[PDB]
């Protein structure tokens, strides 16, 4: 569910 | 009067003389072209063959002025394109600059630090070559004083900036063993009261906590989260920006790493971050909230407790579009992992109307995120026997006119989720 | 934060 930085 | 505005051919004539003073004045002339022209002729200098002459001047311990002038000229060439940095590296400059860190002249040791920062700053391969030549030990030795405040301000700013370039870049990340040598000094710079040292320290921590959860653990274990949260509340936007980035990276990790930032009181700063005049701050704060609402139900409850849901409703109503896209993610995660009570609370805060207004966006990712949220809200309506109420709300605000259309949409994921919300609810 | 910094003026 978590989203890492571009 | 003398060394101002020479041409490159004159510089070459001087550097090629067998006269150390003539070499000195032509080097100082090169340095003034490279420091005083906007658009310096770095390429002509390189094409003239001068880099390896400057690198040999770094070793003239007998003549500390040409050390400084050549260190300054090489710093500025290395500040250019990667091909320009490479010419400096190929000229043998790394080990020469590393020996100059031992210089008894502060202005020369400072310039060596600045040059190594430009070299390390080029990317992963040069960062890792500087580490391999042994820069870390003598760089950290320059900070081995009881009180950092006895060091000159510009000197300490340059060091911090270079240390941060040794932590930067990610395909690959810096070696673990480098990171472990550097972390204690970085924790110490994070308590130094100078805004530019605090800024670059937080950037360093932000590079180190981007990546896999094992990297985050090694930072979080150093006990820095409470100091980060304190920098998060600063009035200096150049501190707040990397402090927010570092905090945001930490909440991409495990539920236990996420809880450390909750426990340190991060959520109390979010009202100001979520209404910040700088759109990049709003964007990142909303990204960070989206990773917190991807957490456990008890972490969702702390967002609720701190009064933040109205702020997410506010940011979904009226923000720059990339900020709204992040608020959309925050809503989907909240509705996918929240209890039914948390979800009723969301609807009571006014989530439906701005969620529906965003279905007129020309961007397919957001539309899927929003349909996903609708469907999760409906499931909690199912569990409540209130799907009746919910469909009226959506019809009443313009929801249905929007969802209808997305049946006739050029994307499989879109028309399936919607033609199905219709076939199941509208009805 | 600018990856590379010139020393200017």
């Amino acid at each position: 569910k978590k989203r890492r930085e571009a | 009067q003398g060394t101002v505005n020479w041409s490159v051919e004159d510089i070459v004539k001087g550097i090629n003389s067998n006269n150390l003073e003539s070499q000195l004045q032509a080097t100082q002339a090169a340095r003034k072209l490279l420091s005083r022209e906007k658009q310096p002729p770095i390429d002509n200098i390189i094409r003239a063959g001068l880099i390896p002459k400057f690198v040999s001047f770094l070793g003239k311990t007998d003549c500390s002025p040409i050390q400084f002038e050549s260190a300054w000229a090489l710093t500025n060439i290395a500040s250019g394109t990667s091909e320009q940095t490479k010419a400096v590296v190929d000229g043998g400059a790394i080990p020469a600059f590393i020996s100059l860190l031992a210089s008894p002249h502060a202005h020369i040791s400072e310039q060596a630090v600045w040059a190594l920062g430009n070299i390390a700053g080029d990317g992963s391969a040069f960062r890792d070559l500087v580490i391999k030549h042994g820069a870390i030990d003598p760089l950290l030795a320059l900070l081995a004083v009881p009180d950092l405040s006895t060091l000159a301000c510009g000197y300490l700013r340059n060091l911090t900036w270079t240390l941060s370039n040794l932590c930067r870049n990610k395909n690959p990340a810096p070696p673990l063993d480098a990171v472990e040598q550097i972390l204690p000094t970085l924790v110490r710079l994070l308590h130094h009261n100078d805004p530019e040292v605090l800024a670059d320290s937080c950037w360093a921590i932000s590079y180190l906590t981007d990546g896999p959860n094992e990297r985050i653990e090694m930072v979080v274990k150093k006990g820095v989260v409470p100091q980060l949260v304190k920098l998060l509340g600063a009035t200096e936007l150049p501190i707040v920006t990397p402090a927010l980035r570092a905090i945001g990276n930490i909440v991409t990790g495990t539920d236990e790493q996420t809880q450390k930032v909750i426990d340190a009181g991060a959520l109390a700063v979010f009202p100001s971050l979520l209404t910040n005049p700088k759109t990049n701050i709003q964007k990142e704060a909303t990204w960070t909230m989206s990773n917190i609402t991807a957490g456990r139900q008890d972490q969702i409850q702390q967002v609720v407790n701190h009064g933040l849901v109205p702020f997410l409703v506010g940011v979904l109503s009226k923000a720059d579009f990339k900020t709204q896209k992040e608020a959309a993610w925050a809503i989907t995660n909240y509705t996918s992992g929240g209890t039914v009570e948390q979800i009723v609370y969301l609807v009571h805060c006014g989530i439906i109307e701005p969620l529906m207004n965003l279905l007129s966006a020309k961007d397919t990712k957001i539309i899927q995120v929003i349909l996903d949220a609708i469907s999760n809200i409906f499931q909690a309506a199912e569990k409540l026997g209130e799907t009746e109420k919910l469909s009226i709300m959506i019809e009443e605000c313009g929801g249905l006119d929007k969802i209808e259309a997305l049946q006739r949409h050029e994307n499989e994921s879109v028309y399936k989720a919607s033609l199905n919300l219709i076939e199941k609810y509208f009805s």
